[PDB]
């Protein structure tokens, strides 16, 4: 460079070749590290820490690994941010999109090494992505009028999503549990209303789904435990010293009898408020705040169960399940809309006591009990169940399923090849690289399965070129089977988002040829 | 108050261990060594690369050389290296197979030790199984004939042994060169050879296919004068030891010159003795004299005028090699140089290489010589060393074959037959010692499994198929098809090995296992 | 075990040892969680499950070296686990809760491997009675272990441990003079007995000596009125909870309560109110207008006791409404032996709870292990090759428990295993290792048994942990 | 201290390679050397008996 | 193998160490048992003479980092709190019993049989 | 970074933030240099923007 | 890697992936360092040193540059 220094001491400046080489090396390393967990027969990863009291966890998806590792390469930071955005959006396609981006960058490296302008490569990649999205929009299945076919498609999607994790051994029950939990929402986007309670101990077969609701709280003292018929009512008031105000009042008297009379008046006011609370004719009071001794004994002397310490999520779940309404003030008993329940008791799951709720009217939300050995297995099961619920809600809101496995990628590659075989110029190199990446995307899964990847890829390409646009890959034997008969079906929105994110990341990283680092603090 | 007393010197620095943990650590180290030295077994195995202390690069696959330059510090590893070196010095073929068998036997005995068997009983059972295998291996042995005409079994065995190195593209000619050198230096009246007679020299530059056998003596020197004739058709070798200088006693002598007459007499006697020795060199009838030390100016001029080439600086074994090949005698002085003490030379002509200034003189067309030279040519530095190591291994294999005058069927059938015999003999041993024989039989099948793993097929499935085919028919020549030829019969695939070598390997492995199972203590700083 | 702070702990349970070992490897950091889950679910067999998992993971080395895919190994292991569970269910023995000898044998079987091997005859019947008093043989499906309070006290030996069917307090009393009352009425009080202070910022403005005297006069009058209202109900033993804000008891109130011959115990936490209300049968009182009515109760003898010289202790024996709660008073010289006896009692209670919840009995020792091993060896001959090898490797790992039991007894493990395998394939199937005789005989004659649910859960957890290990094979360091 | 292994079953070599500095423990090495120089057999039996 | 991040023994070394510690603790207060024994002296860092020979006070003001020593000290403290006399004789008897049981343990005898025999005796 | 065919620039912050932009003003501003001429040019670009 | 130490202090060993990766990286670097001087229109390089006597040579042959660089 120039002998006259411009930057400060400790600030580097990578030019066009060094920065591109560093970004390509980082992308290749990220792809090689993330390619181990892609196919259904993948393995697990151990993410141990050294400053956070040695946090041990076991994950399978690449998003958690990318969020827990945290490197310093900006080319890898872009992919990490893209994976995090995709996880926050849909949460099912991170390893696939990052592998596609790594393959695109690896192809762009060899393209630049062949003395090719980056603008032509960007234009070819944009044209290939447009052709792929057009082919994907043209080849789509719309199911919404039929109910049995829609349920079968949902079950197949849930099974294909759960088979990629550690739930392949109990997929015969977890898929049905997720299907039953999804239908309880009545077609709503209330994914946070489904509570997942994980308890240590027991096998995976004991993870049963309760049709009612479960609460890990404790009722008051001197109160009946089980109730034959009750009416739950949710309140939002403060029974522990109701005097929280901004009023700067003070007692300026001159006798202890006056203070005693003031205390007696406060106790009488509290008793009147408690009586007005029970004026609605209820018998199962639930408060979101704390309950002292006087209201507890007042509710116990009348034979009314009082439950304290309730969060906002539990209150919302109880209001959505029992159909109640959060009321306060307690002055209009004609407008309150109480709940309805015909079964209240306490069960013993493991070594703790939880209130069992059953016989509700609505029941939009539901609790899921998870039983496992270690904490890592339970965390992985909870993450897989959450991802399955998310993808099920997504494919329900979309109401359109597309056969996955490897047919969509081959169709997109064939469309890109057909588009490139009509236009001249140097734009055919970028389309050729895109088709090669789309054909190599299932090759990683074929190699991770343990069969001949090249022969299967060639057979799939021949089947897609001969006129059969329904073939795919069989994981139970290693041959070529029909995707519409086995049950390998994914989603359209997830694949479209993955393709668009990969194209955007490729266009962003390819348009970078300078890195100016500042002085570290 | 129990005050600690000082017993051993520097007790606050050394460490003492019990015994079970030490045995477990030794077994784990042996297993790790066997796993590391496992890929270099079979024709499909690759080569290794080592780095010296200064910065030299050495690539080979002999096994003993890889372990000798490994630089370890765990005693057991040094013991394995010493065992491999002793095996290479005794037999020469199979340096890593013995340590692999020892590691497999130790891994198999680890289970019996963890179960609850005394190590002495395990060692006794292993020794009994090794003795049974040795006694059974000599039953399926076949004797071959050795003659100067039929050299087919030796060539086949040399091709089979040299079928795993990188010089396999030319081992077809290397085997013939080795068998020719063996037939030249055979010495059948005493059943022994001499490695000091065979000169193995190599040089960079050229091709690998340029390796040929020379029935003479080659040197790395040139002529004393550039104007001397290079090539000759009929010359006699005159080996000499005294230099071309005037005689000088080794004692303390003092010459006193007190007049011009003494100086003139000395100056005359110098040239007189020079002319006398020059005429004596010529009167013997020889045409090419060979000295040892340097020459001079007047002597070189007289030799050039009298037309007589000579070679300087040959004080090494070159004089002995020339005297053995040409058959000429060695004289200490010039007065004893007779016509009967001269060697017959056929073709003495130097050769030129590339653009360098290196010239080497080679003699050929000799009589019934007992020493030959092996010229190695290549394009790399490690290639010459690998070729020399392969030639030495082939020579050792042929020497062992001549000493044993019988061969066997190896590859992947001898070990299977030995394991089957051990398992059959273990059925009639109900005195608790049946657990060691089964372990020895299970550990003996580690060679076919490793071969099938290095090839690229199912190890256990191929081993079970070979065992079934051997127990169904009656032919102990069914190994593992590593070259993918179709038939699994090793009798038609020209796979010939050694018997005494395998017996010594088994005995050494059993002895090392018994010695390791006895040690159960360590006291290192 | 010695920690970094200097605490020396001596325990025999495998779960506690694994928790106090503090490992750093994930393969070792999963075993502690496995043992914790096993102790939470069942309670016993925390060391057998770890031994089985280690034996399986060690036998998996041969299958990994031979070249077998981990999915096939996991499927074969799941099939073997299902077969073993089916065999254990078919070989289960029915048992009811009416047989008192079976419960005593099951309680004394888990009290011979620790330091309480010489005092099991006194801890097993006491634990059996404590279990029978809490639960009911009506239709109880589980045993609530939270209703039993363990009281530890230093002093004496282990044979001095008894069982009190009442409320036992560790603190003393706040009254001097009256420490033994025959007929007393316990009354729970949750309100303070001090100066009247409202929740708001209250203050008294005094500008004359008349008001200065009137304030104290009114305070004394209010204290006397409260004392008379408390004495009007006819109470003798008062229980005041802990108050962090205002004072729960003053000097004048304490003097008046002592003059009224009322015992004051102002040392009750906010976490043992439900236990006391369920044991002595009372109701919490927070207002002075309710302590006069039905909120009272009755009891029998409630007097404190004194030890040899290590503090006082309260004992309330005899109540009008007996509940379903009980407490155990564990004694001992050293604290290590006290915690050891407490852990042994907890393990016995967990074993009894598991036996009640399962209602299934099986022979102890090493008979089920060798039986399952023989059944798996006789089953591998009906499969293919890889499945047969996997089943054989799974069956060979079950011979570690009998070998360890034979080695710890002082005999030859290989000969004992051979004899147990030869005797289990000729008629009898309930033969185990006897540490008293020194050979192989019928294990059902030594009055030693073990529950089936504990072993089933241990085997299931071990199989799950083994299947979860083969799925992981990468260690990446994070921040 | 140089890195050479010394494997020997005889107690005399073990006592010689131990290098004991205790004034009272040197009595066993002396009698062991005396027994080895006299007949050379029971070198550990005398130490066990002592 | 087995990452414990600390130090551990084997089987007989810990027993020998405990026996030696018990013997040292017994010999510490073995000159003030009978009526003909003399008293001891305990001096701290600031210079405070403590002339006593009851045994319990000497064991309490000793500060030993050994588990067996702390066990013997707490046993003597419990004996002095429950009774007050005979604080050193019990420790000496326990040390002698441990020394006698060590010889039986070294003779390939299970500790359970020795414990049962001690309890019966 | 001038024209339709110009590529973008990747800037690295002090804390570790990545900012890829094409505007020359922000690029010159986020470069914490030390020469007086570079600072004058950065100020000129800021005033122009 | 095995927890039991085998090699001496200050000796590394690459297995199969890392060794092949390093070898390929070194080969690519060696091939790219001399690739600029291959065609007929190639340029020259500068081979300066500091340990000798400040020798400065400019040549176009690849063998001379490879011998003067001193790779590791
Ligand atoms: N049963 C199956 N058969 C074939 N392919 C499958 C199956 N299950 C999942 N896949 C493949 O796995 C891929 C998704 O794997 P996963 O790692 O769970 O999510 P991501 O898309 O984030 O990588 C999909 O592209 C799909 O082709
Ligand atoms: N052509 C062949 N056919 C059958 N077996 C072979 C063949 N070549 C080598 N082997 C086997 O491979 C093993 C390794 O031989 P090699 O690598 O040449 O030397 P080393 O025994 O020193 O490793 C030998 O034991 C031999 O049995
Ligand atoms: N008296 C006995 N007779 C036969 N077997 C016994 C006896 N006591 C214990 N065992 C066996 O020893 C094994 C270990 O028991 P123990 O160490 O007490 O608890 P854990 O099973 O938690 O390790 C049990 O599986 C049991 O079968
Ligand atoms: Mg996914
Ligand atoms: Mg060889
Ligand atoms: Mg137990
Ligand atoms: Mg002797
Ligand atoms: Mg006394």
């Amino acid at each position: 460079l120039a002998p006259v220094n411009i930057f400060k001491a400790g600030a580097d400046e990578e030019r066009a070749e060094t920065a591109r080489l560093t970004s390509f090396i980082g992308a290749i390393a990220i792809g090689d590290l993330v390619k181990s967990t892609l196919g259904p027969k993948g393995m697990d990863k151990i993410l141990l820490s050294s400053g956070r009291d040695a946090s041990l966890m076991v994950t399978n998806d690449g998003a958690t690994i990318l969020k827990n590792i945290g490197v310093d390469n900006p080319a890898a930071k872009v992919l990490v941010d893209m994976s995090r955005v995709q996880d926050d959006e849909v949460g099912d396609g991170t390893t696939s999109v990052t592998v596609l981006a790594a393959e695109l960058l690896r192809e762009a490296e060899s393209l630049i090494a062949k003395k090719i302008h980056p603008q032509t490569i960007i234009a070819g990649w944009r044209e290939a992505t447009k052709a792929a999205r057009e082919a994907l929009l043209s080849s789509a299945v719309d199911h919404g009028s039929d109910e049995v076919k829609f349920r079968q498609d949902l079950m197949n999607i849930a099974g294909t999503t759960l088979s990629s994790k550690l739930l392949t051994h109990h997929k015969d029950h977890f898929t049905k549990l997720a299907v039953e939990a999804v239908l309880r929402l009545k077609g709503s986007g209330n994914l946070e209303a489904i509570h997942i309670i994980k308890k240590l101990g027991g096998s995976l077969a004991d993870s049963y789904l309760d049709e009612g609701f479960l609460l890990d709280k404790k009722i008051g003292v001197n109160q009946p435990k089980r109730i034959e018929n009750a009416k739950i009512l949710i309140a939002n008031t403060g029974m522990d010293t109701d005097k929280i105000k901004i009023f700067g009042s003070r007692v300026r008297v001159d006798s202890t009898a006056k203070v005693a009379e003031i205390e007696h008046a406060e106790k009488e006011k509290m008793k009147e408020k408690v009586e007005r609370i029970l004026k609605h004719g209820i018998n199962c009071f639930i408060n979101r705040q704390l309950i002292y001794n006087y209201p507890e004994q007042l509710f116990g002397a009348a034979g009314v169960m009082a439950i304290e310490h309730a969060d906002f999520a539990g209150v919302e779940r109880l209001a959505l399940v029992t159909g109640g309404e959060i009321a306060s003030t307690f002055d209009h008993p004609e407008l309150v809309k109480l709940g309805s329940c015909k079964l209240i008791e306490e069960v013993m799951i493991g070594e703790d006591k939880l209130i069992h709720f059953s016989g509700v009217a609505l029941g939009e939300a539901c609790t899921i009990v998870l039983r496992g050995a270690t904490q890592q297995i339970l965390d992985e099961a909870e993450r897989s169940l959450h991802d399955a619920l998310c993808v099920l809600a997504q494919t329900v809101k979309d109401s359109r399923t597309v056969y996955g496995g490897g047919c969509s990628e081959m169709l997109m590659a064939h469309a890109v090849t057909q588009l490139a075989n009509r236009t001249p110029g140097k734009e055919a190199v970028a389309m050729e690289s895109y088709a090669k990446a789309l054909r190599m995307l299932p090759t990683i899964i074929a190699d991770n399965a343990g069969y001949d990847s090249a022969d299967l890829v060639a057979q799939l390409r021949a089947a897609h070129s001969e006129g059969n646009t329904t073939a795919g890959l069989d994981m139970r034997e290693g041959t070529i089977g029909d995707m519409a008969i086995l049950g390998i079906t994914e989603s359209f929105q997830v694949k479209r988002q993955v393709l668009l994110s990969a194209a955007e990341a490729a266009e962003v990283i390819l348009r970078v040829d300078n890195i100016i680092k500042a002085a570290p603090r | 108050y129990g005050r600690p007393f000082l017993i051993i010197k520097d007790q606050d620095r050394k460490s003492r261990l019990m015994g079970l943990e030490a045995l477990k650590s030794h077994i784990m180290a042996a297993k790790a060594v066997a796993n590391t030295m496992r890929t270099s077994l079979g024709p499909n195995g690759l080569d290794k690369m080592m780095v010296d202390k200064d910065g030299d690069v050495t690539v080979t696959n002999d096994g003993a050389t890889i372990l000798s330059m490994m630089d370890v510090d765990h005693q057991i590893a040094k013991l394995m290296v010493e065992l491999s070196k002793s095996q290479d010095d005794e037999i020469g073929d199979g340096t890593t197979g013995v340590v692999v068998l020892a590691g497999a036997l130790l891994e198999e005995a680890e289970q019996l030790l963890d179960r609850g068997i005394h190590p002495i009983r395990i060692a006794d059972g292993y020794e009994q199984a090794a003795r049974v295998a040795i006694e059974h291996l000599d039953k399926i042995s076949d004797s071959v004939l050795v003659d100067i005409k039929d050299t087919e079994p030796l060539i086949q065995t040399a091709k089979t042994t040299l079928g795993s190195k990188v010089v396999n593209s030319c081992h077809r000619q290397m085997a013939e060169i080795a068998v020719n050198a063996v037939l030249t230096v055979a010495d059948m009246e005493r059943r022994d050879v001499d490695f000091e007679l065979i000169k193995v020299e190599g040089k960079v530059g050229g091709r690998l296919e340029d390796t040929k056998l020379i029935k003479g003596v080659i040197v790395d020197k040139d002529f004393s004068h550039p104007q001397m004739p290079k090539k000759v058709e009929d010359a006699k070798i005159a080996i000499l030891t005294c230099p071309f200088e005037p005689p000088k006693p080794k004692t303390k002598h003092k010459l006193d010159v007190t007049s011009v007459e003494d100086y003139k007499a000395l100056q005359k006697y110098e040239k007189e003795k020079f002319e006398e020795m020059i005429q004596q060199i010529k009167e013997t009838g020889a045409n090419l004299a060979i000295c040892q030390w340097g020459f001079d100016d007047e002597a070189n001029h007289l030799l050039l005028q009298n037309n007589l080439p000579a070679v300087r600086w040959v004080g090494g074994p070159e004089i002995e090699l020339i005297a053995i090949a040409t058959g000429g005698r060695i004289v200490p002085r010039f007065s004893e140089l007779t016509a009967e003490k001269l060697g017959f030379a056929g073709l003495v002509q130097e050769i030129s290489f590339g653009t360098t200034k290196d010239k080497m003189l080679v003699i050929e067309q000799c009589k019934n010589s007992r020493a030959v030279t092996i010229f190695i040519r290549g394009g790399n530095k490690m290639i010459i060393e690998e070729a020399k190591r392969s030639l030495h291994d082939a020579l050792c294999v042929i020497r062992n074959l001549i000493r044993d005058n019988r061969v066997v069927y190896g590859g992947g059938a001898a070990e299977i037959s030995c394991a089957l015999a051990v398992s059959q003999e273990a059925d009639k041993c109900p005195t608790l010692e049946q657990y060691a024989m089964r372990a020895f039989a299970d550990a003996l099948e580690v060679i076919p499994m490793a071969l099938s793993e290095n090839s690229g097929m199912n190890p256990i499935q191929t081993m079970t198929e070979v065992r079934a085919r051997q127990v169904k028919e009656m032919n102990p020549a069914l190994g593992i098809d590593c070259l993918h030829k179709g038939t699994n019969d090793m009798k038609q695939q020209h796979v010939i090995e050694t018997l005494i070598g395998k017996k010594q390997q088994i005995s050494l492995a059993t002895q090392m296992v018994r010695m390791i199972l006895k040690i159960d203590d360590i006291r290192k700083p | 075990i010695q920690d970094g702070k200097g605490d020396v702990t001596i325990t025999n349970d495998g779960a506690t040892i694994l928790k106090q070992m503090q490992v750093l490897h994930p393969a070792a950091r999963m075993l502690v969680e496995l043992s914790k889950a096993q102790d939470i679910e069942a309670g016993d067999g925390t060391t057998s499950v770890v031994i089985i998992a280690g034996s399986l993971l060690d036998s998996c080395t041969k299958l990994l070296q031979k070249g077998i895919h981990p999915t096939i190994i996991s499927e074969s292991f799941q099939k073997a686990l299902e077969k073993g569970i089916e065999i254990l269910t078919d070989m289960s023995r029915p048992v009811e809760l009416s047989d008192r000898e079976t419960l005593l044998n099951s309680a004394t079987t888990s009290l011979n491997s620790k330091v309480v091997s010489q005092y099991s005859s006194l801890l097993s019947p006491m634990s059996v009675n404590a279990v029978m008093k809490v639960i009911d043989p009506a239709t109880a499906t589980s045993v609530d272990l939270r209703d039993i309070k363990i009281v530890k006290k230093l002093g004496g030996t282990i044979d001095d441990c008894e069982l009190v069917e009442g409320l036992v307090l560790t603190q003393k009393v706040s009254n001097s003079g009256i420490t033994r009352v025959e007929k007393a009425k316990i009354g729970l009080i949750q309100f303070c007995l001090s100066a009247p202070k409202t929740d708001m910022d209250n203050q008294i403005v005094v500008s004359d000596y008349a008001q200065m005297d009137r304030v104290l006069r009114e305070e004394r009058a209010y204290i006397l009125n409260l004392v008379k209202q408390i004495k009007k109900t006819g109470c003798n033993v008062l229980l005041i909870q802990k108050s962090i804000l205002r004072d729960a008891l003053s000097d004048l109130a304490l003097h008046f309560l002592n003059k009224m011959k009322i015992m004051v115990i102002k040392d009750i936490e906010r976490e043992d109110i439900e236990f006391i209300c369920k044991t002595i049968g009372t109701k919490p009182v927070a207002h002075i207008d309710q302590f006069t009515a039905d909120m009272l109760g009755s009891a029998e003898l409630a007097e404190e006791v004194n030890l040899n010289g290590s503090g006082k202790l309260l004992k309330i024996t005899g109540c009008a409404s007996p509940g379903k709660t009980v407490t155990i008073v564990v004694r001992g010289s050293n604290k290590l032996v006290i915690e050891e006896a407490e852990r042994s009692i907890h393990d016995a209670l967990c074993v009894i709870r598991c036996l009640v919840k399962k209602r299934a009995l099986i022979a102890g020792g090493g008979a089920p292990e060798i039986e399952l091993a023989l059944r798996l060896t006789e089953y591998s001959r009906t499969l293919s090759g890889m499945e047969s090898y996997c089943v054989r490797a799974f069956a060979d790992a079950m011979e570690v428990i009998p070998s360890t039991l034979a080695e710890n007894a002082g005999l030859n493990p290989i000969s004992t295993v051979t004899e147990l395998r030869n005797r289990h394939a000729q008629g009898e199937k309930t033969a185990g290792i006897n540490v008293r005789k020194g050979g192989i005989s019928n294990i059902l004659e030594e009055l030693v048994v073990q529950p089936l649910l504990v072993s089933v859960s241990a085997l299931t957890l071990a199989t799950e942990t083994v299947r979860s290990i083969l799925k992981i094979d990468d260690v990446v360091n994070t921040r | 201290g140089r890195g050479k292994a010394t494997i020997s079953n005889d107690g005399a070599t073990i006592l010689k390679l131990l290098d004991v500095v205790h004034p009272a423990a040197k009595t066993l090495v002396d009698i062991a050397k005396s027994q080895d120089a006299e007949v050379g057999d029971g070198t550990t039996s005398v130490t066990l008996l002592a | 193998p087995l990452s414990v991040f600390g130090d551990r023994s084997t089987g007989e070394t810990i027993r020998s160490q405990n026996v030696m510690a018990a013997a040292s603790i017994a010999n510490i207060v073995k000159s003030s048992l009978g009526p003909v024994g003399l008293d001891k002296m305990l001096v701290d860092d600031i210079g405070d003479v403590t002339i006593t020979n009851d045994g319990a006070t000497i064991l309490k003001l000793l500060e030993v980092e050994h588990p067996a020593a702390k066990v013997l000290c707490e046993l003597a403290d419990l004996q002095d709190k429950e009774v007050g006399d005979g604080t050193t004789s019990v420790v000496i008897i326990a040390a002698e019993l441990l020394k006698n049981a060590d010889e039986l343990v070294k003779q390939k005898i299970h500790p359970t049989s020795v414990i049962s025999g001690y309890r019966l005796a």
